[PDB]
């Protein structure tokens, strides 16, 4: 559950900082 | 710790990408700017040649002008 969060939360991050 | 951790990187990551659109939008209004100033340039442009006797002044003024 919180790992998936987490996951969901990093592939975020990575989107943002390519945006 | 771990969870703060990443709530905070997440956090401003979403702040860095408020920045980024914020200069876009910042851009994209200078663009539009730019864009209506060529296109109202453009309509001055296209009457061109304003008078008849000026042709003949061609000869006398200097050549780069």
């Amino acid at each position: 559950f919180k790992k998936q969060v987490i996951k969901c939360l990093e592939e975020q991050i990575q989107s943002q900082v390519d945006e | 710790q771990v969870i703060k951790c990443l709530e905070e990187q997440i956090q401003s990551q979403v702040d860095e990408i408020q920045d980024l659109r914020t200069l876009n939008q910042t851009w994209e209004n200078r663009v539009r700017e730019l864009r209506d100033l060529l296109t109202r340039y453009a309509s001055r442009r296209e009457d061109s040649m304003s008078l008849g006797a000026r042709d003949a002044e061609l000869y006398h003024l200097p050549v780069l002008e």
